[PDB]
């Protein structure tokens, strides 16, 4: 049925999407690291699949996760294209 | 709100009277006149049509005088819209009462009827009264040919010669000065009937898309109410030229 | 439970042959869409403004133009519920014909009938009549007809007439201009010339709407064959 | 606009202005304005779809009425669109009116039909002051037999006719010529995309976006006539796509 | 002015200023104490006269010989809705034959009491019944007002300045129950008189008493009927 | 909110410039100054609690009462204008009378919802009648669809709800619902959770004194409205004052 | 037998009165014409929680009077005082209804037995489709009228105080007449006891009769 | 209109207190009850010598043992006696017994208010009632004389004065008459006061009087019976 | 009977503004005398607006409720012309006056019909709707016991026996001019009461006996209406012998 608290397709709204968010963009630098030699594509999509989500609000979250990033896809001439990509996403 | 207004519909003014009801009469004053006039052999209804426009094509024949009956006749003197109503109720109750009567319905009996109807809206159930004065010719056996007025203000009038619609006062005058008691014949009157609406319109020129005249002329054993086709109107447009010449001689 | 509010009398009597709040109504009428009728004379036709000025039409059922009945369209201006009553009313009516005649409603008398409807409205407190008028149409007694009724109640009589913006200057137009004794294809070019004349803006097929009443029947004219009309005459 | 002068007792009546507006009426398009409600309508060929916020003040809700999804009808369905408690009496007007239709129809009913008999009703409304007419703003969606997929929207006055894309609520101007844009670039109707253009063009407008769970999709596909609702699940299979959609 | 005699314009507290007048219709009324115990039901009531030459109205209103009722306020008035409580009771002695219970019965009143109140231009009734009753459970009195809002009371005081009478029976709540006929119209004549001046008692011809039970049937003492009900009371308790 | 007393409210016909009626902004304002009536859905039935005035310590139950069984499963707790909450009281109880004649099973709440939403807008609509000047809810526990909440409120809006709460505070009182889980909850564990809320979140202003009565619609007592069982009533008056401290 | 326009049957129903309780055996069998239609069927209805309904004749006219008397207990709990039914009102008011239904062409005998105690009241009451209702010691009416009311009376007139267990060992003995009887059953009872705070009973069980009635 | 749900804080209706006013205007009545009967009398309202008394009554007959005598607005007084007139004889065949004074009274009591600016019927009213009814016939619990008013209350009185001043009229009628006297001296005290309260002098033919008995029917007095009852004013 | 205000609001005036607004509306049904007789009661109208192309019945205040009952009617004001309203309370008497035919067969009393019609005016205030009336009448007519009757009622809801009494131009004024006029010859003289009319009428109208048109009705036969003709022979020397009572 659900009776108290959160609803059924209400009030999931504030935590659900924005929650996992914002612990993804902490665990971001150990997988950063080993983005770089490679393998970076599963390493951008596991904050990516929640990034789809459409709100105002996902994307002041999503100002945290890529700080780190920047500096290894930068430094490489392949990982570069990917980060950008997910960004141009956001825009369209 | 609705308690801090006015319009004195069913609440008497200090007139005496209410508001409502004089209205209606300065309502029938512009729009198109209707006159009933007194023949030795029939009566007949002449009245001007509500349209000023300069192209009709005839949908309807009846925009003024509708045959109600084979016994009767009217006319409508004030806006079509008010007319519209009473005309689907007039069918009814003309031939109602012929079911019944088997005798060509009275001018009088007719009239007294509609106009308890007219004041009944006024005094109650919070509706104005119609803003349209029926002129009915008919003929029955105990008053002999007849014009009956009918009002808003639910008054009626046994009348001989009257017109109601625009420039009333003139027009009564005018078919008084020109028609007598008992004096013109059925075929002369239709002439007469012409000329007074040629002089007495909302908008002037007087033809045959304006007009239209309707004869009770009782036949061989039936009274027959006819609306004239806009042909035969036309032969009494010139014939209203000879008129206007025999008045004054 | 129960309702009262308003029930005396909304309509004041003016000198002019017609109450105050129904000349406003008139003015209604002109405000509302360009619809076009002319008289042919071996058919009618009749054509109006599909748009609501929205540019986005997507007709192929919801039309302006409509059958009432075998020979019967109507096609008007002004306020769209207003409107649905009167078509609804109007294949009653014209059934309550079927019934009694075998044969529909005549133009004379399916305007009567509306009229005194449109009239009660006005008398009465607590309601407000139409903002509709009608350009009716039909075949009876051998030839076609066209009536306008007009959003008093009052009926005046015309082989043509225009409605909608610039209504009248859309009259004297037609009074001078109107026509007859047009092959069918005519009929639907001076139509859409005097719609052109109406009606402002781009016109294509998904902006003006016409119906055409003769002899086989009413019906109302494809997106496809409006366009050839337009295009085909200056 | 005009708020009209009085020569009857116009003031607090519907009955004619100089400008042929029913003061009522225009009363009812501030009934929309205060609901927050506003819903973009698309048309296909594989689907009509119709997508409106649904209204959250607490997370203690049962979803039931708190929709404005309604089922009108089991193949056509509708969403009102204003202030909630006019769309109330008014759905409730409508199904007994829409039973009566299946009581004389004796079956599914076209939506060219089914906008015309609310029309007819909600004529009384606005003629009539003895009752304020209900400032709520139907878009019924379906598909209609022959035809295809039909989206067609009633004002509260009544005002009905088809469109290529339709849009109610707060404004209906301004989402109509976003939506017109997206008509003119007419895409593929399929499935995902009529969906995903109805979802997009709601979120441009706005300028707030959302997630599916704080939207209500409803469509009538050829692949079911039957009108359904999407729910979370399925509304969040076209939103991940959306988001690689450019 | 105008705006307060629309049944359609309120406060901002949410009161509609036309009920507020009908309750204190009441308060200007005479003062009637009505009291239960567990086999009997009492109404006294205050009386009035036009003159010296004149036997006083009855204010006690005969119904039913297992109910009946008193009014404070318009005669008139109370005579719509007395018409309308003996209908109602007649009714269920017919079709259910159960000496109809008190708690029902206002309920009704409370409906149709409350229908002026929501009707434009048309006022609230203005008058005040302890209608008292006997059922098989035992004795009730209840109170209507010319609101819906009805009260079950061991004993009540409605009236001027009733609520000093509230106190004199709230201090003899518990006795009311094991008392008799004769001392719950004592205890009711020793109420009634804390709602008037201190310079004023009761006298015998201003007091009226109607009795209700169904191990008695309804009584209405008048004028000079009163004297043996009255003998008992205690002057001006304060 | 909007209202002047003063113009668009003189009629109970006469719609306002703004979308909403002043009549039903001022039927609201009188709920808002009311006492707290609360009713929450569990899983096994709804538990109703109203604050029950007591001016005198002569009064028994059947002054100031705010429960109401419209059918006798289906109960009604209000809060507002006493007045009209008693009469749409009347009208409802034979609304459900009715419809078992008929019908012949347990009502379902959802219909009730609508047809009584809808009847609250008819009499904003008419003239003869002014908006009910009550919220309130309506709360049914049934095996034909179970547990359902659903609070109306005078506009003449049916929403569905979990738990809901109206007073002096109807905000406060709904995050504290939301806090706790219900679906932790069965019936019995209910009963304590509501009665706590209405005695902090009510404010005297009015009041010296009531007297918390509420009503079950559960388990203990099979599908049918009857007031609170001894047992639980004792286990929910605890808590209550305990809660307080 | 005894009964006019028939079609679903109840067709015994027993009433009788003990201090504080009442025992009303009816049978599951519930005969479509001829043919037993449904085995099993609790011919036993709530009406309140402090109330019991148990009924006898025809069935669908039961439904009948099971919807009208349903809407009374509504009535009580309407107030908010949350009052349950005292038995002679919701009976009586009924009766009434049944001197009303005679005239048209549709006809009634009826007949439920009414045990509650409820405010502080207690009835035993019998309500009938020609209303002929009663406060009784024991009643049964319709097909019960013609074969077992008369011995469970004779017993009745010198006893007055019949106790439930007496009754029981009767109620059984009494119905084994009604299989093989009546034909619109072959035996199979509920028993439902209505007392004047709760109301009770168990499903219906099987039953079986026992022969000697071929021995000359 | 302008408000006719009019309450002052006090609480009572404007409208009510407005009522009486009318009544002061019109006619005057007085009604005495007596052991040995009730006599009733009113003012004719002469203004010419040609208006016959034997012709014309305002004493009236509710039924043939009960008489209303009628002050204060004309029109008003004849709209209750009607609706009374019927209950009365209704009454009659059901239980085959006279109607008490008291019993017609309260009927008509209802009508006083139920007034309202709009939702009016029959029953209810656009403003109430300014007339004062004396209702007297003799029943089976002996003679009596109820008193309805404008604010549509009943009360038993041995003697009640209405009419150009209602409570002058009865302020005469309270140093007079006393409570249990010969018919003769009530018929004698009614005349008195009368003529005094009025701008008119008593007269037969300026005033009616008709006396009921118990054990007697309602008798309208003839003309020379009238001019009897003059001698002893 | 529809309306969404009170008809009158009370004053403290104690007058009905409906009643007295509705006297000035009966002097529009022009000035009426009428005298009672041995045998022959009879009253008679002011104008019949003679210019022959009129009928004469038309515009009568002589109106017949039954066969053996007439009346003629005013009251007090000065007010232009107009039959109609008067007309309206004379179809309410009429049927009043004719349902009484049917329960009492015998010559219907005049004392039936003035007493309905006080009441009858009362009720119309209940009514919102509703318009009141506050007229005086002639009522004339017989009863079963052969007597002559002329009873007169007032907007006051009063009726009185009289021997003469005229309502028209001041109703106090022309009631007054016949009580110097009569003499206790005048009712038993049949020729004596129609000079009697034929004087108050000659007042305040030109050229009366064609604005004079009165009725006599008979013990035995019902309403004769004379012809104007033979009434303006008497106008001539009536008129001779007004000038001397003055």
């Amino acid at each position: 049925m659900a009776d108290g608290g959160s609803e059924r397709a209400d009030g999931r709204i504030v935590k659900m999407e924005v929650d996992y968010s914002a612990t993804v963009d902490q665990r971001l630098p150990e997988c950063e690291k080993l983005a770089k030699e490679g393998r970076l594509q599963e390493v951008i999509e596991t904050l990516l699949s929640l990034e789809k989500q459409t709100r105002t609000a996902s994307d002041m979250v999503s100002t945290s996760r890529i700080l780190v990033a920047v500096v290894k896809m930068c430094y490489e001439a392949k990982e570069w294209d990917l980060l950008n990509e997910n960004i141009m996403l956001l825009s369209k | 709100m609705s308690r801090r207004y006015d319009s004195r519909t069913t609440i008497f003014s200090p007139e005496g009277r209410l508001y409502q009801v004089e209205y209606a009469m300065e309502a029938i004053g512009h729009a198109g006149t209707c006159l009933g006039i007194l023949a030795n052999d029939g009566v007949l209804l002449a009245a001007e049509r509500r349209n000023i426009h300069k192209l009709l094509d005839e949908v309807f024949f009846s925009e003024k005088i509708y045959k109600l009956n084979e016994d009767m006749a009217c006319s409508v003197a004030g806006i079509t819209s008010d007319a519209n109503v009473l005309t689907n109720e007039l069918r009814l109750i003309a031939q109602r009462y012929l079911l019944q009567y088997q005798e060509p319905i009275p001018c009088e009996q007719l009239v007294t009827a509609l106009c308890d109807i007219k004041q009944a809206y006024t005094q109650f159930g919070g509706k104005r009264p119609f803003g349209v004065s029926l002129l009915y010719i008919g003929w029955d056996k105990h008053y002999g040919f007849q014009l009956y007025q009918s009002d808003p203000s639910g008054n009626y009038g046994g009348w001989k010669a009257t017109c109601i619609g625009n420039n009333s006062a003139a027009a009564v005058s005018m078919l008084k000065q020109d028609y007598k008691e008992g004096e013109m014949t059925l075929k002369s009157a239709l002439a007469l009937a012409v000329k007074v609406l040629n002089k007495t319109m909302d908008v002037s020129k007087l033809s045959a898309e304006k007009v239209e005249i309707a004869t009770l002329t009782r036949e061989n054993g039936k009274t027959v109410i006819r609306v004239l086709k806009q042909k035969e109107v036309e032969q009494l447009i010139k014939k209203h030229e000879e008129e206007e010449a025999k008045a004054e001689r | 439970m129960a309702e009262r509010g308003y029930s005396f009398s909304l309509t004041t009597f003016s000198p002019s042959g017609k109450l105050v709040q129904i000349e406003y109504a008139l003015a209604a009428v002109a405000g509302g869409a360009p619809s076009v009728g002319i008289k042919a004379a071996n058919g009618v036709v009749l054509a109006t403004e599909k748009k609501q000025k929205s540019i986005l039409y997507d007709e192929r059922s919801v039309h302006k133009v409509e059958p009432i009945t075998k020979h019967i369209g109507l096609v008007y201006s002004g306020m769209g519920p207003d409107y649905r009553v009167l078509v609804h009313r109007a294949r009653k009516l014209a059934q309550q014909y079927y019934l009694v005649y075998q044969e529909p409603i005549p133009t004379a008398q399916l305007v009567q009938r509306v009229a005194s409807v449109m009239q009660e409205y006005t008398q009465s407190g607590g309601v407000r009549p139409f903002g509709v008028s009608l350009l009716i149409c039909g075949w009876n007694e051998g030839r076609p007809y066209l009536f306008q009724s007009d959003p008093s109640g009052a009926y005046f009589a015309w082989k043509a007439t225009a409605m909608g913006k610039n209504y009248v200057n859309g009259k004297t137009f037609l009074e001078k201009r109107y026509n007859e004794d047009l092959e069918l294809e005519d009929a639907i070019h001076t139509a859409i010339l005097t719609l052109k004349e109406s009606f402002e803006g781009q016109m294509t097929e998904d902006n003006i709407e016409v119906g055409i009443c003769n002899e086989a029947g009413f019906r109302r004219l494809t997106p496809t064959e409006v366009r050839d009309y337009l295009a085909a005459i200056a | 606009m005009s708020r009209g002068s009085s020569a009857g007792f116009d003031r607090h009546i519907t009955i004619f202005s100089p400008e042929g507006r029913l003061y009522q009426v225009e009363y009812a398009f501030k009934a929309i304005n205060q609901g927050g409600l506003t819903s973009v309508a698309v048309r296909g060929k594989d689907c009509a779809v119709i997508v409106t916020q649904k209204k959250v003040p607490d997370k203690l809700l049962d979803s039931s009425t708190v929709t404005h999804l309604f089922k009108i009808t089991e193949n056509i369905g509708c969403v009102m669109t204003g202030m909630t408690a006019d769309s109330r009496s008014q759905v409730q007007r409508a199904r007994y009116e829409a039973a009566n239709w299946k009581y004389k129809y004796g079956y599914e009913i076209p939506v060219d039909m089914l906008c015309k008999r609310i029309a007819d009703i909600s004529q009384v409304y606005t003629q009539n002051a003895e009752m304020r007419p209900l400032g709520c703003c139907m878009i019924l969606i379906g598909i209609d037999e022959e035809q295809g997929p039909q989206v067609y929207k009633c004002d509260p006055a009544g005002y009905y006719c088809g469109f290529k894309a339709t849009a109610a609520g707060v404004k209906q101007t301004e989402s109509t010529s976003f939506l017109e844009k997206k008509v003119k670039k007419k895409f593929d109707w399929t499935f995902e995309q009529t969906v995903e253009t109805a979802i997009t063009c709601l979120s441009t407008v706005l300028s707030i976006d959302f997630k599916p769970s704080e939207i209500e999709v409803g469509v009538v596909t050829v692949e079911n006539p039957k009108f359904r609702i999407l729910t979370e699940a399925e509304i969040d299979a076209h939103l991940v796509a959306l988001a690689e959609r450019d | 002015n105008q705006y307060d005699n629309d049944v359609t314009v309120w406060s901002p507290q949410g009161r509609i200023h036309q009920i507020e007048y009908a309750m204190e219709a009441v308060k200007q009324g005479s003062a009637t104490v009505g009291l239960k115990s567990k086999t009997h039901a009492v109404l006294v009531a205050l009386k009035r006269a036009q003159s010296e030459l004149a036997a006083h109205q009855k204010k006690i209103l005969h119904v039913d010989n297992h109910i009946g009722i008193s009014i404070a306020g318009l005669t008139a008035d109370a005579r719509l809705l007395c018409n309308f409580m003996r209908q109602e009771c007649l009714d269920s002695r017919f079709v259910f034959d159960r000496p109809l219970p008190v708690s029902r019965l206002v309920s009704l009143i409370g409906s149709k009491t409350q229908i002026p109140t929501q009707r434009y231009g048309r006022r609230p009734y203005g008058v005040g019944l302890l209608i008292a009753g006997y059922d098989d459970m035992g004795p009730h009195v209840f109170q209507t007002c010319p609101s819906a809002n009805y009260f079950d009371c061991r004993a009540m005081s409605i009236g001027a300045r009733s609520q000093s009478a509230r106190t004199y029976l709230e201090r003899h709540m518990s006795e009311f129950m094991q008392c008799n006929l004769d001392e719950l119209v004592k205890h009711g004549l020793r109420a009634l008189r804390e709602t008037l001046p201190a310079e004023q008692d009761l006298t015998t011809k201003n007091v009226s008493i109607g009795i209700v039970g169904k191990d008695l049937e309804f009584t209405i003492y008048d004028d000079d009927d009163v004297s043996p009900f009255l003998d008992g009371l205690e002057e001006r308790p304060q | 909110m909007s209202s002047i007393g003063t113009g668009y409210d003189l009629s109970a016909s006469t719609f306002s410039p703004d979308g909403r009626v002043f009549q039903v902004e001022y039927a609201m304002k009188a709920v808002e100054n009311s006492s707290t009536a609360i009713g929450i859905r569990c899983k096994d039935g709804v538990v109703f609690g109203v604050e029950k005035l007591v001016l005198s310590k002569l009064y028994e139950e059947g002054s100031n009462k705010r429960l109401f069984n419209v059918d006798r499963h289906v109960g009604m707790a209000v809060a507002g204008l006493l007045a009209d909450a008693r009469s749409l009281a009347d009208i409802a109880r034979e609304e459900a009378s009715n419809f078992r004649s008929n019908f012949g099973y347990n009502i379902p709440l959802k219909h009730l919802a609508d047809r009584v939403a809808m009847y609250v807008h008819a009499y904003t609509l008419y003239s003869a009648v002014r908006p009910f000047g009550c919220s309130f809810m309506l709360g049914s526990y049934s095996v034909n669809d179970g547990a359902q909440l659903y609070m109306i409120d005078p506009s003449g809006v049916s929403y569905g709800y979990w738990g809901c709460a109206i007073g002096k505070a109807r905000q406060a009182a709904k995050t504290e619902i939301e806090k706790l889980q219900m679906k932790e909850m069965t019936c019995r564990d209910v009963v304590k959770e509501v009665a706590k809320i209405i005695y902090i979140v009510h404010d005297e202003v009015k009041d010296k004194a009531f007297e918390l009565e509420l009503s079950w619609v559960g388990e203990l007592t099979k599908g049918r409205h009857e007031i609170v069982p001894k047992d639980v009533r004792e286990e929910a008056e605890k808590y209550a004052k305990e809660s307080l401290k | 037998t005894q009964n006019p326009m028939v079609t679903g049957t109840s067709v015994l129903g027993v009433k009788f009165d003990c201090g504080v309780v009442i025992a009303a055996d009816m049978l599951g069998s519930y005969g479509s014409l001829a043919r037993f239609r449904n085995i099993s069927r609790i011919m036993r209805v709530n009406d309140s929680t402090m109330l019991g309904a148990s009924g006898d004749y025809a069935d669908f006219q039961y439904l009948k009077q099971v919807l009208g008397q349903m809407v009374i207990d509504e009535e009580l709990f309407g107030d908010g005082h949350s009052y349950s039914p005292r038995a002679i009102h919701s009976w009586l008011t009924r009766a009434m209804y049944s001197r009303r239904s005679k005239m048209n062409p549709l006809w009634n005998t009826k007949v439920i037995g009414g045990y509650a105690g409820g405010e502080s009241f207690l009835g035993y009451v019998d309500m009938l489709g020609v209303a002929y209702e009663a406060p009784s010691l024991a009643t049964g009416y319709g097909a019960y009228l013609a074969q077992p009311l008369l011995r469970e009376v004779l017993e009745k007139q010198p006893v007055l105080s019949q106790t439930e267990a007496r009754e029981l060992v009767e109620r059984c003995m009494r119905v084994l007449y009604y299989r093989d009887a009546r034909s619109y059953n072959r035996f199979q009872v509920a028993t439902v006891t209505e007392k004047g705070v709760e109301i009770e009973g168990p499903l219906s069980a099987q039953t079986n009769w026992d022969i000697a009635h071929m021995i000359s | 209109d302008r408000g006719v749900n009019t309450f002052s804080p006090e609480g009572r209706l404007f409208q009510v207190e407005y009522a009486i006013e009318g009544h002061k205007l019109g006619s005057t009545a007085i009604g005495i009850q007596t052991s040995e009967g009730v006599c009733l009398a009113v003012e004719k309202r002469i203004t010419s010598p040609l208006m016959e008394p034997s012709s014309i009554e305002k004493i009236v007959e509710i039924d043939a043992h009960i008489g209303c005598a009628m002050s204060g607005l004309i029109a008003d007084a004849k709209t209750l006696i009607d609706k009374a007139r019927v209950e009365t004889q209704n009454h009659w065949f059901t239980y085959n017994e006279t109607m008490t004074v008291e019993s017609v009274t309260q009927a008509v009591s209802n009508l006083a208010l139920q007034f309202g600016e709009e939702d009016a019927d029959p029953g209810a009213m656009s403003r109430p009632f300014g007339v004062a009814l004396l209702f007297g016939g003799v029943d089976e619990k002996g003679p009596q004389l109820f008193h309805m008013d404008p604010s549509g209350t009943f009360v038993q009185c041995d003697a009640r004065a209405i009419g150009s001043a209602s409570e002058g009229a009865q302020s005469s009628l309270q140093e007079v008459y006393h409570k249990s006297t010969t018919l003769k001296e009530a018929i004698k005290s009614s005349l008195i006061i009368l003529k005094q309260v009025m701008e008119e002098k008593l007269n037969a033919t300026n005033i009616e009087l008709a006396t009921v008995q118990p054990g007697q029917n309602f008798h309208m007095f003839t003309k020379e019976e009238l001019e009897e009852v003059i001698k002893d004013i | 009977m529809s309306y969404d205000r009170a008809i009158t609001v009370f004053s403290p005036d104690g007058h009905l503004f409906q009643v007295e607004y509705a006297q000035e509306a009966v002097k529009k049904g022009s000035t009426a005398v009428g005298v009672r007789g041995r045998d022959i009661v009879v009253l008679g109208v002011e104008k019949k607006s003679v210019a022959k192309l009129q009928d004469e019945r038309t515009v009568r205040k002589i109106c017949a409720l039954d066969d053996n009952v007439c009346m003629a009617f005013a009251v007090v004001a000065s007010v232009s012309g107009l039959t109609a309203d008067a007309r309206i309370v004379i179809n309410r008497a009429r049927v009043e006056c004719q349902s009484h035919r049917l329960t009492v067969g015998d010559p219907v009393t005049v004392e039936y019909i003035t007493r309905y019609i006080a009441s009858l005016k009362q009720r119309y205030t209940q009514s919102n709707g509703r318009r009141p009336f506050g007229i005086s009448a002639l009522i004339v007519g017989f009863d079963f016991d052969g007597t002559p009757r002329l009873y007169q009622t007032d907007p006051s809801g009063t009726y009185h026996a009289w021997k003469a009494n005229a309502i028209g131009r001041g109703a106090k004024s022309v009631r007054e001019f016949l009580e110097k006029n009569y003499t206790d010859d005048a009712i038993e003289t049949d020729d004596l009461t129609i000079k009697l009319v034929i004087k108050a009428l000659l007042e305040v109208v030109q050229s009366g006996g064609k604005n004079i048109e009165l009725a006599v009705m008979r013990r035995d036969q019902p309403l004769k209406i004379l012809s104007p003709e033979e009434i303006e022979k008497y106008v001539a020397e009536i008129e001779k012998e007004k000038e001397e009572n003055e």
